[PDB]
């Protein structure tokens, strides 16, 4: 006279956010105020240097859309790196000047795109804000004189108040030179993070 | 340097092969059984080139004798038989086999296949026994005796007395603590589980002496279509299933190539009790080799989600283990499996294209479908398109998406749904009433497991979905509509707020919605979150826990009522009157249970109602 | 004898790589997009070979057909160590599939007949019925062993009262009844009263 | 006349047998060595214990790991005693011929070392991944020796090569050509984490330039006496142990010596896991071992279901096991360790049943686990009983067990009471209790599904039965002067339970008056046998199982009025004047809707019940 339970099904973690950049603008889905931490940023980007790792190292390490409203965080407080977007000429601040010089998404690209991405995620701002100028057409033109003879990099000159991830800003102005040559791989970042996490997870 | 022989001490190599080689006992039969069978098709091909081979007898038959009162097994069967010659080198080698050299030397072509590749089969037998004799006759040999006890000798000898036609007499002596192989019971369950399919029949002997047969069936999947027919299809799966009730579904499959094997499906016709209890394993579908029960149990053989199908699939060469129970490098298990899934889904193609059968079908395995088209992360939008749902401008019946989709309005980009907990709610609900006003189509959903489906399928065909139980909802109006109500809200305006001070918390943003046409208010959900079902569901749910997903809420209300426009004269009258404090809280309370959301206590209502009703009788 | 044939495929995506961080459902298309497309790449590669020593057919000619016939081995050293598909190891022989779609004296035969065979014979609730059990209750009856013919009347009893209360053929409705029973109080007190119902 | 002769055995397809169809894997042959090296080790030990003289010719005793990948070899460097001529050509180069066995019983009466291996057919394993087998061997006597082989049909043995050497014995391995796989970095440290960790020697492994991690550090505990153990030493081999960053909560240390002879280590954990109830992985939290090796994880016959908490390890020797060495024959054996590790489990939870906040920890994470227990198992269920506390109305926020609640009962009635719901506050208020409430008994609470659950298979408690509030039959003790009070109200009311009955009926089976209601008019009640209403809302939402004869069996209903209040004694003078109105209709629809909403289940259709409240709220402002 007893159903004898059993059968748990679980669930699936419930879908929310859905772009990685919806949750830096609204309070109410999460707070901008002392809710803002180091701690939280280290850990994201640790679990994306992570992801990247392991894709990396199988045949398909080319990835080609490295961009942030293709990155989607659950509500176990996991990041996953996801296809989404699923001949485009679609310009953005995104995309390396290596692609719009002539062609072929290559390792580059994506090296430069982690360093936007980077840059956005820490500073949370606007997409490659600068206080010189708010439109966006010329935004883009000022990308297309990119292979000149003096960079135009998102802006972070200096002022820390934190030293402590200073290695980090050194990868951030690493990934921000014109030359594609000299861009590091994934090892010395991830070491980093993994130090950086471990400095933080310890106590 | 020096170059030396390789050496092998055989005494220990004795006691390696009894003692750590198997895991069972019920498995010396099956090797006995199947040493008789390939002495029996060695003869039989035998046969064909030289019909005096079959002289010293016309018939092929394995029989079985127990005896209690000695203690003694005997098996006898008419094949081939030993010389002098075979039984020195040919059985007193270990790790030789004369299979392989007989079919090296019939190299001519394939026309029978047999089993045997080790040569470790027959020690087996010694795992229970202390002695054991065979008596041997061969069709240009003389009768011989063979004895041995597993001391490192034994003994051969010419025996004379009881003469035999032609063939092979094995006598087991037994152990005391192994008496139990000795009744009818465990040799008919072990003789049913594991070597049931061979190709000649079996008898079993008890003392008025009796005859009986332990197995009478035929295989049937080794003849080719064009000559079965239904009845020996329903008589196998009778038989096969020990039912009553025929079957409803079959299919047959064959390939080829490096990997080759054949298969046998079958769907039934009622849906069996314990179907998602579990807790007893699995036993659905069987794999064989050259007619061997090798592996159950299907663990990765198919998805879990299509526990209903049995059938049987036989394979030619594989590469199994010392031990007939594994299969070495599990990975080739799971391509079968591709090729499996896909092929029985297209059945449930064909079976579409009549009507009633179709509601059959569905009626009892509308669970199974649900939970596929869930988990299938890849065949997803394949499965998607044999669901069969309610709608409301139907009648009784069913109908397709495709046809819901077949009849869009004009400017009309989304497909609009609700759920609830019956159909009589969502009838008459108060959501229900605008879409009805200007005509257009909903779809109920009534399942609590249908709930999970739609969490997952939110794409067809190029157009999106919505929840009339969301807030946002968007549907088309035209210029005189969109004036009249933005010019409403410059009327409302105080009172856009007044109830914000009232409810305090526990309400976010109030409007005046578009939905309600004979009711004033209602509760609606926000977009990143869940709906009552989902809560309540969850609450449901008894072997879980956190929390922190809780949607927020918005209050809707009605331009068209008197009550709405007598509460604003009495709100712009004062602020100060109880009156609207309490009828504005009852509305509240009133819309809250309206629409399936659980009370939370339920004394202030009654107590409310209590205090009405009275005051309303007249003391 | 000897098993390597079987040590080296690829399978498109089952179970064996879930690192939580990356979506199932992009690696799967990811890996089998990456599949297909170096089936295709190595597809024109060969076609290249073959048109190169195809277009090649004095001296210097077959030393350059020499050269193309090596890459040939090399192609097929190539081929041999590639790995093997879900593609490639089988083809169809055949197929079919059939639909199965179906096309008082009753009584006294089911009387007559069954009642007179099962009690010579006295599987059961496959085939009795309930005359079957009117006789076996009439057997009873007759004798007032007993508790065992009692109890196996009880117990039938109570299955065709299952299968009345489902609405259901007790032909196929007896194995519930069996694992819900391996209540017990209940199952007691009917004992009891029906003992008392058939010896009153 | 008669002979007897001797077995035989062929060579080639023996060893074709012994290669390629007796493992299940390939990461095998790297443990095969490793624990090859250390019962060599343990001979050098032992026989350098009774002659010093032996000190003299070395004094390290390790292993060595060394990858090329130019030249494609791996080599495996070890100290061992090693062998001669005569062992080389005798032992190596013959099937099943173990030297240790024959080491082992030369010498007795009073030794300690258990050598891992009796088959003797386990160095070939090394032909698993490569082509060609090379062995350096210096024992004490004469020159090197050299042996090389390819598994063809025929070894090659040398005299000196020239390498200058002190002793023990080398392995050099030639990788095939696919299998680099197994030489660069990350592989070696994962094969190595599993198998073979708990060796009673240091282990090494060099790479390269700018020694390295040595992939051991934590001798086991388990093997010694557990009388002067500290805690924080058990801390950072718990730590060790297992991935986390927390201390521990409890342990118990376990040894049987008798028939069987096994040690074992058990521990709790402190935060539950987040998929302690997720499916697939089974049950594994348990490790076997043997002889210091690991066999085996997550079967199902070693700890009952409603345990996947416990953290520990359990070791023996002495165990027949197979050659696969992924399992052990002969099940029986299994079966029987599971009755001393639950019992050891119980007592450590009756021993921690004497703290106080680690019990309110304990049991706020695994209340659930503990009421499952109570439900499934059917043995028992006398010592489980005693773990469980729960609210109560005499308390408050603190809370109770049952022995308290036992031990301070009124002397007249013989019962205990109790009551299920959704929340707190469903049942703090509702109408079921007030009679009680009003005389001064105590009622127990219950607000989680599990206790449901665990509530129906319960049936007593030290001779005491458990009786609902929510049932009908319940009864207090009191005098029979309200004995004739009902009586004379039973006499006084029946043609209003007739009304009551005739009004619309097909819901209500019957109407009856009782003594639990003093300030409500109408009230449900369920039957003495069937489900209650809770039953039926989680039951009607959970799993996908659908058939409900079963609540058609277990669903029936009565109404209790309470004849005391004013609105009674009105609706009851207009009945009696007259039957035959439609007030009388009205009112009684909405009191049996209201009832029907407090009563807990669930309405038909609360739209008309919405449409009722709003014409009254109409009319009554006057529209
Ligand atoms: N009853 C029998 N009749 C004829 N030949 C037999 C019989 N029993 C054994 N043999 C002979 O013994 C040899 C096979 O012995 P063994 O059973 O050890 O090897 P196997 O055939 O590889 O084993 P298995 O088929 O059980 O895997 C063959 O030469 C076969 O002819
Ligand atoms: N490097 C070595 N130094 C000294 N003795 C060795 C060495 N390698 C093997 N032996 C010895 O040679 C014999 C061959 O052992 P083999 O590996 O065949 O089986 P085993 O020792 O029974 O099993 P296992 O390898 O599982 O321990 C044993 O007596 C073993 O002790």
């Amino acid at each position: 006279t007893v159903k004898l339970d059993t059968m748990i099904f679980g669930v699936i973690e419930y879908c929310e956010r859905g772009s990685l950049r919806e949750v830096l603008n609204d309070t109410i889905s999460y707070p901008d105020g002392t809710f803002m931490d180091w701690e939280f940023k280290i850990s994201v980007l640790y679990d994306i240097a992570k992801g990247m790792s392991y894709l990396h190292s199988s045949k398909t390490e080319v990835h080609g859309r490295l961009k942030s409203t293709n990155c989607v965080v659950d509500s176990r407080m996991v990041v996953k790196i996801t296809d989404f977007g699923c001949l485009p000429p679609k310009k953005d601040l995104w995309t390396a000047p290596e692609h719009l010089r002539q062609a072929n998404i290559s390792q580059k690209g994506d090296v430069y795109s982690y360093g936007i991405i980077a840059q956005e995620i820490i500073l949370r701002k606007e997409t490659f804000y600068t206080l010189s100028c708010r439109d966006r057409n010329e935004k883009i033109f000022r990308v297309e004189n990119s292979n000149g003879m003096k960079p135009f990099r998102p802006d972070l000159f200096l002022e820390t108040a934190e030293e402590k991830e200073l290695e980090v800003y050194l990868l951030v102005k690493n990934c921000w030179e014109e030359d594609p040559e000299k861009r590091p791989d994934f090892k010395k970042i991830e070491t980093t993070l993994a130090k950086i996490f471990g400095l933080f997870h310890d106590q | 340097v020096e170059t030396f022989a390789f050496q092998a001490e055989i005494a220990q190599l004795m006691s390696l092969i009894i003692n750590t080689f198997y895991s069972n006992k019920e498995i010396f039969l099956r090797e006995l059984i199947s040493n008789a069978s390939d002495a029996l098709d060695k003869i039989r091909y035998e046969s064909l080139t030289d019909p005096s081979k079959l002289d010293s007898g016309k018939e092929l038959k394995i029989d079985i004798i127990p005896n209690p009162q000695e203690r003694t097994l005997t098996l006898v069967d008419t094949g081939i038989g030993m010389t002098k010659a075979d039984l020195i080198n040919n059985l007193g080698t270990i790790a030789k086999s004369g299979t392989k050299a007989f079919m090296e030397a019939l190299q001519a072509g394939a026309d029978i296949s047999m089993i045997g590749q080790f040569g470790v089969g027959f020690y087996s037998a010694y795992l229970v026994a202390e002695k054991v004799v065979v008596i041997t006759k061969h069709n240009d040999d003389e009768q011989y005796a063979w004895e041995s006890s597993a001391g490192g000798s034994f003994t051969v000898r010419a025996d004379h007395g009881e003469p035999i036609g032609r063939g092979t007499k094995v006598i087991l002596h037994l152990k005391e603590d192994q008496t139990e192989y000795l009744e009818e019971r465990r040799v008919k369950e072990v003789v049913k589980k594991h070597s049931q399919f061979i190709g000649y029949p079996i008898t079993l002997y008890l003392e008025y002496i009796d005859q009986e047969e332990l197995n009478k069936t035929k295989p049937i999947w080794t003849r080719n279509p064009d000559d079965i027919t239904q009845e020996e299809y329903g008589e196998f799966y009778k038989s096969l299933t020990n039912d009553w009730e025929d079957h409803l579904a079959v299919k047959h499959f064959s390939v080829e190539g490096q990997l080759e094997f054949r298969a046998l499906l079958f769907i039934p016709r009622r849906a069996p009790f314990d179907l998602f209890e579990n807790k007893k394993k699995k036993n659905n579908i069987k794999l064989y080799v050259r007619r061997v029960f090798i592996m159950d149990s299907c663990d990765e053989l198919i998805p879990e989600y299509l526990n209903f199908i049995r059938g049987v699939v036989d394979s030619e060469d594989l590469p199994l283990n010392i031990s007939r129970e594994m299969l070495q490098q599990s990975k080739i298990l799971k391509v079968i499996r591709k090729n499996i899934v896909k092929k029985c889904l297209e059945l449930f193609s064909e079976l579409a294209e009549d009507k009633e059968n179709y509601k059959k079908f569905y009626e009892a395995f509308s669970k199974n479908l649900k939970l596929g088209i869930h988990e299938d992360s890849t065949n997803r939008r394949r499965l998607s398109e044999l669901l069969r749902y309610h709608t409301s401008q139907s009648g009784d019946e069913m109908t397709s998406l495709s046809e819901y989709v077949s009849r869009m309005k004009e400017t009309q980009k989304s497909i609009y749904y609700i759920t609830g907990e019956s159909k009589e709610q969502v009838a008459n609900s108060a959501f229900v009433e605008r879409v009805r006003k200007r005509g257009f189509e909903v779809v109920y959903m009534t399942e609590p497991i249908d709930e999970y489906c739609v969490q997952q399928l939110k794409e067809f065909d190029g157009k999106s979905l919505v929840s009339v139980t969301k807030e946002g909802l968007e549907l088309p109006e035209d210029e005189e509509e969109k004036k009249k109500m933005e010019e409403s809200k410059a009327k409302f305006e105080n009172l856009c707020k007044l109830m914000k001070e009232i409810l305090d918390k526990k309400v976010e943003k109030v409007t005046i919605s578009n939905r309600l046409v004979s009711s004033p208010c209602c509760i609606v959900t926000s977009t990143y979150g869940w709906t009552a079902n989902m809560e309540r569901i969850m609450k449901a749910q008894a072997l879980r826990d956190m929390g922190y997903m809780m949607a927020k809420k918005h209050l809707e209300i009605n331009p068209d009522h008197p009550i709405v426009e007598t509460l604003r004269q009495k709100a712009e009258a004062d602020k100060n009157d109880k009156a609207v404090k309490d009828l504005v809280v009852l509305l509240f309370e009133t819309a809250l249970l309206s629409s399936g959301f659980s009370l939370e206590d339920p004394q202030t209502h009654s107590n409310r109602i209590y205090r009405m009703i009275k005051l309303g009788l007249g003391i | 004898v000897d098993y390597s044939v079987w040590d080296h495929i690829e399978v498109s995506d089952d179970e064996d790589e879930t690192h939580p961080n990356i979506d199932t459902a992009s690696l799967f298309r990811w890996r089998h997009q990456a599949r297909v497309e170096r089936m295709e790449q190595f597809q024109k590669e060969k076609e290249e070979l073959d048109r190169g020593c195809r277009e090649c057919k004095a001296q210097q000619l077959r030393k350059e057909e020499r050269s193309w016939e090596q890459k040939l081995e090399d192609m097929r050293k190539k081929e041999k160590s590639m790995p093997w598909n879900v593609d490639t190891l089988s083809k169809d022989g055949f197929s079919k599939s059939i639909v199965n779609i179906k096309p008082e004296e009753a009584r006294e035969q089911k009387h007559k007949t069954f009642v007179e065979k099962y009690e010579k014979q006295i599987d059961n609730v496959h085939l009795v019925c309930e005359e079957t059990a009117n006789y076996l209750v009439i057997w009873c009856i007759d004798l007032e062993l007993m508790e065992q013919v009692a109890h196996q009347t009880m117990v039938m009893q109570f299955i065709l009262e299952l299968a009345k209360s489902l609405k259901v053929d007790p032909r196929a409705c007896f194995r519930q009844f069996f694992t819900k029973i391996k209540y017990m109080e209940g199952f007691k007190y009917e004992l009891e009263a029906f003992k008392e119902r058939v010896r009153g």
